[PDB]
């Protein structure tokens, strides 16, 4: 889109020389900035993660696949807990049969619904919490 | 009906 634009001066902040390539020292300088403090193994291994030609940097064709990817997780992630808050109506983090019936019918019985919590319900608390909703959602 | 939830939520999300 026009988005291609903010990629480009997402990149800008990395790419701290403008030589056009980001790398593990700037990335450093980067998280830093940040408030992180990462190992220079941490930073060679999060480079290593998006170089898809392997030269060891980070050109604005490897950012740009990168942040694209991340976009569209970062869409998902959001879709999912928006329609997670829209279940647990009580805002207590867990969704109950009651709160899924409610959800379900807009006409399942207690049992049915029971049912689907335990199918879902990883930990056993007879709640659906983020963490299993998502697991249910995406698998 | 994991399904039912995806399909509804496309329709009425962003209320
Ligand atoms: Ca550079
Ligand atoms: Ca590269
Ligand atoms: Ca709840
Ligand atoms: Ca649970």
């Amino acid at each position: 889109e026009e988005q291609i634009a903010e990629f480009k001066e997402a990149f800008s902040l990395f790419d701290k020389d403008g030589d056009g390539t980001i790398t593990t020292k700037e990335l450093g300088t980067v998280m830093r900035s940040l408030g992180q403090n990462p190992t220079e193994a941490e930073l060679q291994d999060m480079i290593n993660e998006v170089d898809a030609d392997g030269n060891g940097t980070i050109d604005f064709p490897e950012f740009l696949t990168m942040m694209a990817r991340k976009m569209k997780d970062t869409d998902s992630e959001e879709e999912i807990r928006e329609a997670f808050r829209v279940f647990d109506k009580d805002g207590n983090g867990y969704i109950s049969a009651a709160e899924l019936r409610h959800v379900m019918t807009n006409k399942l019985t207690d049992e049915e619904v029971d049912e689907m919590i335990r199918e879902a319900d990883i930990d056993g608390d007879g709640q659906v919490n983020y963490e299993e909703f998502v697991q249910m959602m995406t698998a | 009906e994991v399904c039912a939830i995806k399909i509804q939520r496309a329709y009425r999300r962003h209320l």
